[PDB]
């Protein structure tokens, strides 16, 4: 149900995919799931995906449910691999069938390091999947899991820092689940009571306006102090 | 239920609160609290339109929904002097700097 | 000719035991002869390249085998046969001649893709292979060099294949050979097989092999790994399962995909007990989603759910009952709160598992004060209903003939029941709080069913109202007896609860008519007089007059009639005979010679167990009645003779060879006895003459009855030797063997059922090293079975 | 009642309790004068005064703080030399 590249993606070795790729393998191809190789790619290994994107292979190739590579390579947390299919021209943005962006995967999974590379290239943390839970929503429903360590507990910070502001009331209460850890409860009320700084206000506005780039390198080109930019790239 | 404003005149703004079945006295007796003008010298425009004392701030075009304290709605304000009203002389805020490259929109 | 040539080999198969082609050579390497070394290792030289020159590895021989018919198929079974075997009794030879190390790696190879294939017996000997490889390689700490680039093959076909735990005979077997191979292939490499069931989990995820087979042998791959890894790597490695799955269950859609995933993820966290435990937040968040489980309509979910909470309350006692960090009242008081919708929806079965659960959880409350309050809240719900059903009986005793009632009234005993197995000796103030009602209701049930056989007779007893009243009265004693064997105040059982238990079974259990007298009434009395040693001695004789005199008739005439109340009579007299003997001395005599004719019928018959039972008693009966002198000469004079005759008679046939020893054992007692004088008395009533002497003409004459053919003098000498050797009982033993097999040698008969005796002892030594030794392994044996609670 | 003026010529009049959420403000403080902050930044700065004491410690959803690309820059820069 699987060409050659699939199989040689699923090994995770660049030399085979590479050396098949030379002669002219159609890169493209969907096997018999839907899959494309660089979803595979895109799951086990950074230098098969490189290689792999050599070749002009469609970095937004959609699966049977529209699940991008990148979706894939956030919700494995393969760091490297996010950031070589981003710079590579991947959408930030990408929406699967159920609109979840793969800022919510990542978020859901409550890793960090995945987290924080698809903010630097401007993802969209108030994005609202059909369902309609946004990453800061799964990341708290993790937390309340007490699955949530201190790495979960970053992850958090850097959320909340770059939503600018989030509400999880429904009307006037609380999720269930949140409900029943007092202190939780309480860290979120006091969270999402206060309007929120003037100064996240702003980062959050010049994120949005700057966005679909990368940031870093964008910023760099404003005037601001130093200091003023490493608090728009979420470091304070 | 409350309504936020925005007073002003030349270069000056005063920035207050009111309420929908609050008339525009009490607005004048606020001007006249920051200003020291008495009532009969002040009169308030909106929009380039002559507002009653004893008109009621709700029924005039004025509402909570409209009147948002990130979007207050902005007031005119004259001094009368030597007997008579001055022009609706409203300074309209610096122009914003031009948007740089980087962030411009694409 | 080619028919006789094939005759040939198979004579030369039948005889190559004591002296189709590959089962010749499966049966060489049996010989387990450290000689001719050179020799073994050249035979699997040719054979293996000969295999490979008529079958080469590359071939797909698990299609081949689907497809060939039977002449190969039995070929391809040899030789695994074959291979299996020469590599557990001489891979050593072969793995040291690194001048062949491909000979090796190529049978490892062919090992590998026989195993492919699904037939039960081709997997079973492969399986049993890797397990054997698995506990060498393991043994070392060397020689993991010369395999360990293939082990992971090894890893991936165990996790691939592995059989259905137990808790979701042949499957039993091959269930602890899985998972035996899988705890010690990990404990030969973490990272690895971590890599493996996190790959194989993101698969299923990933949306490729999806089949519900495979997830649910993944999970028990995972499952049954319990403990086999150090404390953190269970952390992580249990935390991005439960990750993993959790994605899974929002992805996947549909009541049967969510069913599924369900059971695998309650399996899951059934075992670890130890991370469970250690993260306080995501026990409760766990408690939380079964409690909102048992309002499940689809009844796999909920069963398990129930059983995953039973494993949770065993190994996680402690934590709901002590306040725990960020809490403000202890888990167990929040539970018990909500006791009344959380049970609901659940089959009474589900609801007996519940209350067992919360049993265990209240077991940890230390603190007297904190129990009591516990316990009361506890039994709110059940002593309610139970003293809702006591208040209508009060306004009319009929309302114990509805159906309804009684099944509830069983229910409530039930919960009882398995509330005292869990709690233990602090449930006596429930206990206390509902005994006198339940001895009235027993009566009262007692009663009626005596009246419905009486009106109809023996038949009625198979009416859903008779079998639910005589449930009901069961469950009160199960209760009765399982809170005494589990109490701790001797002189409070012995005051308050032994009066009125015994009027209201003693005279009913003689009363009624033998079709409807329950064995747990004598299960009952064993246990209260085996726990009150001296305490029920006042009371023996009542007992016995009831009990002794009705239940003796009832068994004896025929052995298959009541197979539980013979147990339960004889477990009762082993008891009193233990700890009351003083008791039968103040029973009248005939009393006590109907107790020996029955412990004689005991050990004549030839069933196992009623023998050893009666030979224990009768031998612990001689070593008490020695320390009552004034009924000890009459006992003798009395008994003696016969007792010992019937002890020949028994010998002398051999139907009882397991009791030989303890027949060897009495003898020697007995002639000790007689022997130092103790008798004090003739063993002649009418006249005096040596003790000694008559017991050895006594047993020459008995000898000779049984054994006509044998001459005097063999006879003198056997008596002889045996009476001298009574101080020594391996000596005693030795002897009557030795005359035995004697007897047996003139009679011409086999004497290997003798030394049965001696190898069941030796094979049940070695299974007790076999247990132990895996005991050493962490993991080899599942958490919710090994008696390691750590309090905690 | 606090009084700020612009680096260019405005005078902006906040009722004293909503000037005190600044800590700048609070610290400094009858006249408050800047030398940087524009005229409509300032205007933004009061916006921003008033809505955070209306909405502080509320229980219904938040409105969001309207700020348009061009100024939001602008705004930044005032809010970090402010304490808000
Ligand atoms: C998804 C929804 C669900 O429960 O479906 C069933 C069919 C009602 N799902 C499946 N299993 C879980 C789940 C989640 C847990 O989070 C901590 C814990 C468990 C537990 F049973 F193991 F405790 C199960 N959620």
């Amino acid at each position: 149900t699987l060409k050659p590249l699939h199989c040689a993606c699923m090994v995770s070795d660049a030399d085979c995919v590479e050396l098949l790729l030379e002669k002219g393998a159609e890169v493209n191809a969907l096997d018999g799931y839907n899959r494309t190789a660089l979803h595979y790619a895109a799951e086990k290994d950074e230098a098969c995906v490189e290689v792999l994107l050599e070749y002009g292979a469609n970095p937004n190739a959609l699966d049977g449910n529209r699940d991008t590579p990148l979706h894939w390579a956030a919700f494995k947390n393969n760091a490297e691999c996010v950031r070589a299919l981003l710079e590579s021209g991947a959408s930030v943005n990408a929406l699967d069938y159920n609109n979840d962006t793969p800022l919510s995967w990542a978020a859901m999974k409550g890793n960090l390091e995945s987290v924080s590379i698809l903010l630097d290239y401007g993802a969209e943390v108030r994005v609202i999947n059909l369902i309609g839970q946004t990453p800061i929503s799964r990341l708290v429903a993790l937390l309340v899991r007490g699955l949530g360590t201190e790495k979960e507990d970053s992850c958090f910070e850097l959320l909340h820092r770059a939503v600018g502001h989030f509400e999880l009331r429904k009307n006037g209460t609380m999720p269930r689940e949140v409900a029943r850890d007092p202190q939780l409860c309480e860290k979120l009320t006091v969270l999402c009571s206060a309007p929120g700084t003037l100064k996240t206000l702003a980062r959050y506005a010049v994120r949005r306006s700057l966005g679909l780039q990368y940031l870093p390198d964008a910023v760099k080109g404003l005037p601001l102090p130093a200091s003023l930019k490493e608090y728009l790239l979420l470091l304070e | 239920m409350d309504v936020f404003l925005m007073i002003r005149r030349h270069k000056t703004t005063i920035f207050t609160d009111a309420k929908e079945s609050s008339t525009v006295f009490e607005l004048k007796r606020i001007v006249e609290g920051i200003l020291k003008r008495p009532p009969d010298e002040q009169r308030l425009y909106k929009d380039d339109q002559l507002l009653d004392d004893g008109k009621t701030l709700g029924e005039c075009g004025f509402t909570s929904q409209t009147a948002r304290p990130q979007a207050p709605a902005t007031v005119g304000l004259a001094f009368r002097a030597d007997d008579t009203f001055e022009a609706l002389c409203i300074e309209p805020f610096s122009s914003p700097p031009e948007l740089p490259d980087v962030m411009k929109p694409q | 000719n080619a028919p006789l040539v094939h005759a040939t080999l198979e004579t030369l198969l039948r005889f190559l035991n004591w002296i189709v082609s590959l089962k010749c050579l499966t049966e060489i390497a049996g010989v387990s002869v450290s000689q001719y070394e050179e020799q073994f290792v050249t035979l699997f030289t040719l054979t293996m390249m000969q295999l490979k020159q008529m079958l080469p590895l590359n071939t797909n021989i698990r299609l081949a085998y689907s497809n060939g018919k039977d002449d190969e198929q039995n070929f391809i079974q040899n030789l695994s046969l074959f291979l299996c075997t020469f590599l557990k009794e001489h891979d050593q030879l072969i793995e040291k001649r690194l001048n062949l190390r491909e000979t090796l790696m190529e049978a490892l190879h062919y090992m590998l893709l026989v195993s492919e294939v699904e037939e039960t017996e081709i997997f079973k000997i492969c399986l049993e292979y890797w397990n054997h490889l698995a506990a060498e390689l393991y043994r070392e700490s060397p020689r993991r060099q010369l395999y360990l680039p293939m082990l992971f093959k090894v890893r991936l076909l165990m996790v691939s294949r592995m059989a259905k735990p137990e808790e979701v005979t042949d499957s039993i077997n091959l269930y602890k050979n899985m998972r035996e191979t899988l705890v010690y292939l990990t404990h030969l490499d973490y990272v690895d097989t971590e890599r493996i069931m996190t790959e194989k989990l993101h698969n299923q995820v990933n949306g490729t092999e999806w089949s519900w087979k495979n997830l649910n042998t993944l999970c028990w791959a995972i499952g049954s790994i319990s403990g086999a890894m150090h404390e953190e790597d269970e952390k992580r490695f249990l935390v991005t399962v439960i990750k993993d799955l959790l994605g899974l269950c929002e992805q996947k859609r549909g009541k049967d995909n969510k069913a599924i995933i369900a059971s695998n993820i309650m399996y899951i966290v059934g075992q670890y007990p130890r991370f469970l435990r250690a993260h306080w937040k995501f026990l409760k968040t766990v408690v939380n989603k079964l409690f909102e489980f048992m309002h499940e309509t689809h009844d796999g979910v909920q069963d398990m759910a129930c059983d995953t909470f039973i494993k949770i309350a065993q190994k996680c006692r402690r934590h709901f009952v002590q306040v725990q960090v960020g809490e403000v009242m202890p888990f167990i008081d929040e539970i018990l709160n909500n006791i009344n919708t959380i049970i609901c929806d659940l089959q009474p079965q589900q609801v007996h598992t519940f209350y067992e659960a919360v049993g265990y959880m209240i077991g940890a409350q230390t603190d007297q004060t904190v129990q009591e309050h516990l316990i009361e809240k506890y039994m709110l719900l059940p002593n309610q209903v139970w003293d809702s059903i006591i208040q209508q009986a009060t306004k009319n005793v009929d309302i114990l003939k509805d159906p309804e009632t009684v099944k509830q009234l069983g229910s409530i005993l039930k919960t009882n029941v398995r509330a005292c197995k869990a709690v233990g000796h602090p449930f006596v103030i429930q206990l206390g709080r509902i005994y006198l009602d339940m001895l009235n209701v027993y009566k009262c049930l007692s009663e009626n069913i005596s009246a419905a056989i009486q009106a109809n007779g023996e038949m009625v007893t198979k009416q859903p109202l008779i079998r639910s009243m005589r449930t009901v009265k069961r469950e009160t004693l199960k209760l009765i007896s399982g809170w005494v064997s589990r109490s701790n105040d001797p002189q409070m059982v012995a005051e308050n609860f032994v009066p009125p238990l015994l009027d209201a079974v003693l005279i009913d259990y003689q009363r009624n008519v033998p079709a409807a007298r329950e064995p747990e009434v004598l299960s009952t009395m064993a246990i209260i007089v085996n726990k009150l040693g001296g305490h029920i001695t006042a009371e023996i004789p009542q007992i016995f007059d009831a009990v002794f005199e009705c239940t003796l008739n009832m068994i004896n005439k025929d052995f298959e009639e009541y197979p539980e109340h013979r147990t339960n009579f004889f477990l009762l007299l082993q008891a009193v005979n233990s700890h009351c003997f003083p008791a039968f001395l103040a029973i009248p005599p005939t009393q006590f010679k109907l107790v020996l004719d029955s412990i004689i019928w005991a050990f004549k018959h030839t069933m196992r167990n009623v023998a050893d039972t009666g030979l224990q008693i009768l031998f612990t009966l001689l070593q008490n009645v020695a320390q009552e002198e004034a009924a000890a000469q009459s006992f003798y004079q009395t008994y003696f003779c016969d007792i010992l005759q019937h002890i020949f008679s028994v010998v002398t046939d051999t139907s009882h060879t397991a009791g030989l020893t303890m027949h060897a054992s009495i003898l020697a007692y007995m002639f000790n006895l007689v022997e130092e004088g103790k008798i004090s008395t003739s063993l002649n009533p009418g006249n005096p003459v040596n003790n000694q002497i008559f017991l050895q003409e006594y047993v020459a004459n008995l000898l000779k009855s049984a054994f006509p053919h044998l001459q005097d003098a063999q006879v003198k000498l056997f008596v002889t030797g045996l009476f001298s050797l009574n101080q020594d009982i391996p000596a005693f033993k030795e002897h009557l063997r030795d005359f035995l097999v004697q007897i047996k040698e003139f009679a011409g008969e086999d004497t290997s059922d003798l030394f049965l005796e001696e190898r069941e002892i030796a094979l049940r030594q070695a299974d007790e090293e076999k247990h132990k030794r895996q005991m050493s392994v962490p993991g080899i044996f599942n958490p919710h079975e090994i008696p390691e609670e750590m309090c905690d | 009642y606090v009084k700020l003026i612009s680096s260019d010529g405005h005078e902006f009049i906040v009722k004293r309790e909503h000037a005190l959420t600044s800590g700048t403000i609070k610290a400094m403080l009858n006249e408050v004068n800047f030398r940087e902050i524009p005229s409509h930044v300032l205007s933004k700065v009061c916006m921003y005064f008033t809505y955070k004491v209306r909405y502080t410690n509320s229980s219904t959803e938040i409105p969001e703080f309207p700020i348009a690309p061009e100024i939001a820059l602008e705004l930044l820069m005032a809010a970090n030399f402010l304490d808000c």
